RNA sequence: AUAAUAAUAAUAUGGUAAUAGAACAUUUAAUGAUAAUAUAUAUUAGUUAUUAAUUAAUAUAUGUAUUAAUUAAAUAGAGAA
RNA sequence: AAGUAAUUAAUAUUAGUAAAACAAUAAGUUAUAAAUAAAUAGAAUAAUAUAUAUAUAUAAAAAAAUAUAUAUUU
RNA sequence: AAGUAACUUAAGGAUAAGAAAUCAACAGAGAUAUUAUGAGUAUUGGUGAGAGAAAAUAAUAAAGGUCUAAUAAGUAUUAU
């Protein structure tokens, strides 16, 4: 399993700048183990329990987007995303509905 | 109905020449993981990363005297009452003249901070990527993969320069005068280089002996990410740049699913 | 290092997020007052807010 | 220009710290926050000094003792295992025992294990794993769960010297060419624990001659 | 076959440079003077009629054994029957198991 | 690639070959890149002067 | 769904001990063009809602900033002993 | 001319990784199961506490305290 | 506080320790010295102030075991 593979090897669709990646699209990383990246962390001595999705690349706003299309019961004001990681937040605990609705594509 | 409409699969390959040392002519296309050459500026990564190095590079030698070392007998220079003047008690007290100081450090002082090793490796291939994306890197390869443009005769194809050694001609040799047009044709004299290699390269650091003051060459296994970022031209051997891909690649466990 | 009081640690036990404790006031001269009311003073207690602070102090690898 | 010029911290990963004795209008002035005389303002005492009061480590009795026998287990619900076969990640042969070497290889118990694991029931109900088990002790409930999905288990004894070679015996093998072995029960409370059907001990189940020894020496 | 000289650990050389297997050394403790007098074991001076410790040590030849048995050198070493101490398999079959386990 | 490089006598940064996979496309970057400092040397990039107008 | 700036309505803006937030001056280390048509310091008179930095003039030194800016550290600020 | 340093512990923010984390040579540490002074005890037999685990008690329950479960283990 | 400051005495480039009448537990390791985990752990205290190991696993380390005794008695042990 060399790091680089023979220039043959590779395909076009591999090569960083084509297939649009970063233009109104997302994909998110399983972890070491395989499973989906969402976790619940209580803030503030426990009183503030948060849900935080990690390992993003691409376009963090549309996948907030599609998110929010599945989960309405969620608010509108409940989501948001750091920029700096890439990282959406949500105000309440709901990693299983996040989870089910990641696992269907991802 | 489609769950995650926007969702799709990332490039994992990106294209970096391959060239010979004296000429920076291209031999052939090399594939390099996404995460080595071309990852997401994140400063935050480097920056710990340069203070990390930084603190430990300290060499922590302050070391006023204080009160205690301060070389004074311990005896009262003056009556505690009745001398009309302010009670003072041994002459190394910080207030007096030439009293130690307060507070005082003794060396060695520790300076010494630490980092994950995860993050230390995403921060050093956040270095190369953006040396990379910057279209600063230079890769010197060969002998070790396949060629598509045949290896001019003169260059070499390591980061090292011949001839070095044979210096019973004049004051010169051909070593310098080979690294001075470089230099020269490239447009990178003043400029900072940094000139990775796989083992000691006793030609290189001969040849770039003159400019010590710009011009640095450093081994696989010693590289740091300060080196890096300062070089404003980066010279790597792939063999090299293998090798700190493998140190700092992102450790994957079977993670199978359907 | 910073050392562990033993004094409060022959005490006072962990117990989930806080100390456990026993009850002072059962060891001699109980004679003459009823049973049922001498209940209350066996067994043990939590930790009171107001101290709790201390005893993280005194016991702080627990 | 080179990037270390424009280095940042990452947003809230630093703040200020409160410089004491630096100015009036710095909001820590001349006290700079000790406040106004006393003991405090110029010398150091004890946080936990409830002045003279009889003090909250010595009103009340000391309790208990610390039982320098005690045997802790780590733990491993039934639950992490139905788990790891449900996310593909037993690699189990057939015919395969699941003892502690494979669960500390395979990630099921991570972290030191100085004593031995005992297994639990709390996903028993949706436990159907067939595989053979083998820990120092396991809960009624999950020697029950475990025969209801046609497995088995047994509890095996292991000092912590014998542990250590049945967890890492290559490192035995490598330094003195040879797995030490096992060693045989000498307490009596581990001789009747694992000499009980109720509990699935070894020397009951598989009859090992240390009970033959006991039995003709007891009877002679 | 001579080129696994080196092969052995140094106790284990110097032990056959010392005593080589070649001479029979007794089971048994007998007189300092006598040639086949074991090391293992403590031998009784002729004239001044009191035992002297053996010249290796419990833990030296434990040591040496040890290595002999990964080695399989075995009846090269001198016997230590006598010894009052079994190593590995020996020892655990032939195990005095203790009056308080039985009863 | 090389040859272009060679006959024009300029350089191309490895990250824009990967990224652009057309000709038409080499040839807009190396005209809206190379050439507007080549023809105004005043118009020219300094690493010590990155933020400049 | 953001940042900067500007508008309209409303509320608030004394403060010792104390708490919390944000900035400025000096020095050191990393990166770091320019140059006597400049740089540093001092005096005087202006500008910016001003412990600071700037414009001009004057005087002295230097063919010359550890200079702007981002970090990391302080022997980092004195009418109070 | 005056809140400094070393070795530890607990909280808050961010960053990395994540039912694991640090570290890899092993070892260790923390989290993952709550209790009891302690012991061979340890969480839905079929669903939300009316079930279950531990502690007192019992034949077992009730009673008091804490904890556990309603595609995905925190 | 502390077997610390201080005084006195003796020797060498160093000195001290060192090849088990050692640990450990029915399975085993195999001299000494220093550092880390073990561990603030067992243990101990007008059960106050406080004090606090060992086994085992790692790192530096050198060829690291080897006889020089006729195998050791007012010695071990006991009382104090
Ligand atoms: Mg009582
Ligand atoms: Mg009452
Ligand atoms: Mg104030
Ligand atoms: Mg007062
Ligand atoms: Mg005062
Ligand atoms: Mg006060
Ligand atoms: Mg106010
Ligand atoms: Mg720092
Ligand atoms: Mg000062
Ligand atoms: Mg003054
Ligand atoms: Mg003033
Ligand atoms: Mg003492
Ligand atoms: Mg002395
Ligand atoms: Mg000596
Ligand atoms: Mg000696
Ligand atoms: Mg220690
Ligand atoms: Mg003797
Ligand atoms: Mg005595």
């Amino acid at each position: 399993a060399p790091i680089f593979p023979k220039l043959e090897d590779v395909k076009m669709h591999e090569l960083i700048g084509n297939n649009n990646f970063g233009k109104k699209t997302y994909y998110v990383e399983r972890s070491r183990t395989g499973n989906l990246p969402v976790y619940s962390a209580y803030k503030n001595g426990g009183n503030k329990i948060i849900t935080e999705i990690r390992k993003i690349e691409g376009d963090v706003i549309q996948l907030r987007n599609d998110l929010q299309e599945q989960l309405p019961f969620i608010p509108k004001k409940s989501w948001s995303v750091v920029m700096q990681s890439k990282k959406i937040i949500i105000k309440g605990n709901a990693v299983e509905a996040v989870k089910r609705v990641l696992t269907k594509k991802f | 109905l489609n769950p995650l409409p926007n969702a799709a699969i990332p490039p994992k390959y990106a294209l970096v020449t391959v060239r010979s040392f004296p000429s920076l002519e291209p031999l052939t296309f090399v594939p390099v993981p996404t995460s080595t050459v071309a990852a997401p500026l994140r400063r935050d990564i480097l920056w710990r990363a340069v203070v990390y190095e930084n603190d430990n590079r300290r060499v922590g030698a302050s070391n006023p005297p204080g009160r205690s070392e301060n070389g004074f007998s311990r005896r009262k220079l003056m009556p505690q009452k009745g001398s009309g003047r302010a009670r003072v008690g041994d002459a190394n007290s910080p207030t007096r003249h030439n009293g130690g100081r307060a507070l005082a450090r003794t060396a060695p002082n520790d300076y010494t901070t630490e980092l994950p090793s995860k993050v230390y490796s995403m921060a050093f291939n956040n270095a190369l990527s953006h040396q990379y994306k910057s279209g600063k890197l230079f890769v010197i390869g060969g002998e070790k993969v396949d060629l598509i443009s045949p290896t001019p005769e003169l260059d070499l194809n390591r980061l090292d320069l011949v001839n070095t050694n044979t210096v019973e001609g004049k004051e010169i040799f051909e070593g310098e005068v080979i690294f001075r047009k470089f230099l020269e044709e490239f447009q990178l004299k003043g400029k900072r280089l940094l000139f990775i290699t796989d083992k000691t390269r006793e030609g290189l650091i001969k040849s770039s002996d003159p400019y010590k003051q710009k011009v640095d060459v450093i081994q696989k296994e010693l590289v740091e990410v300060n080196d890096i970022l300062r070089a404003q031209a980066v010279f790597i051997e792939l063999e090299a740049l293998e090798y700190l891909a493998m140190a700092h690649q992102k450790e994957i466990l079977h993670s199978v699913s359907n | 290092l910073m050392k562990t009081h033993k004094g409060t640690a022959k005490r006072w036990r962990r117990t989930g997020n806080t100390f456990k404790r026993g009850i002072a006031g059962r060891k001699h001269g109980n004679i003459g007052w009823s049973h049922r009311s001498l209940k209350a003073l066996t067994g043990r207690k939590i930790a009171h807010p107001a101290y709790s602070k201390h005893l993280k102090r005194l016991l702080p690898y627990h | 220009v080179s990037i270390l010029g424009q280095l940042k911290p990452s947003d809230g990963s630093t703040k200020s710290f409160k410089r004491l004795g630096r100015g009036p209008s710095s909001g820590l002035g001349k006290t700079s926050g000790r406040g106004q005389k006393g003991q405090k303002a110029r010398g150091k005492v004890k946080s936990w000094f409830e002045g003279g009061q009889t003090p909250i480590y010595k009103l009340f009795p000391k309790i208990g003792f610390t039982n320098v026998g005690a045997k802790p287990l780590k733990e491993l619900n039934l639950k992490r295992i139905q788990w790891f076969h449900d996310k593909n990640r037993l690699h189990l042969q057939p015919g395969e025992v699941l003892d502690m070497n494979k669960m500390r290889k395979l990630g099921l118990v991570t972290g030191p294990i100085k004593y031995g694991v005992k297994i639990l029931a709390s996903g028993k109900f949706h436990y159907n794993l067939p595989i053979a088990l083998e820990a120092s002790r396991a809960s009624a409930k999950a020697i029950a769960a475990i025969e209801k999905a046609g497995g088995k288990f047994t509890a095996r004894y292991y000092t912590p010297l014998g542990l250590r070679a049945h967890l890492n015996p290559q490192w035995f093998l490598e330094k003195r060419g040879r797995v030490p072995l096992q060693a045989r029960p000498t307490k009596r409370r581990d001789i009747d624990f694992y000499s009980k059907e109720e509990k699935r001990g070894y020397l009951v189940m598989e009859k090992d001659k240390l009970l033959q020894d006991i039995k003709e020496a007891q009877n002679k | 076959y001579k080129q696994y000289f080196d092969s052995l650990p140094l106790k284990l050389k110097s032990f056959f440079q010392r005593y080589p297997p070649s001479i029979k050394y007794s089971p048994v403790s007998t007189s300092t003077k006598a040639i086949n007098a074991n090391p293992f074991l403590p031998n009784k001076h002729p004239v001044t009629q009191r035992f002297h410790d053996p010249k290796y040590s419990l833990r030296r030849m434990s040591d040496v054994y040890k290595l002999a048995l990964r080695y399989g050198v075995e009846e090269f070493l001198p016997p230590i029957e006598n010894t009052k101490k079994l190593f590995f398999e020996e020892k655990y079959n032939k195990k005095t198991l203790m009056k308080g386990v039985l009863l | 690639t090389k040859f272009l490089q060679s006959k024009s006598g300029y350089l191309i940064p490895d990250y824009e070959l990967t990224t652009l996979s057309t000709p038409l496309q080499f040839k807009r970057y190396i005209k809206e890149k190379i050439l507007p400092s080549a023809n105004d040397p005043k118009l020219a990039y300094k690493e010590a002067e990155p933020n400049a107008i």
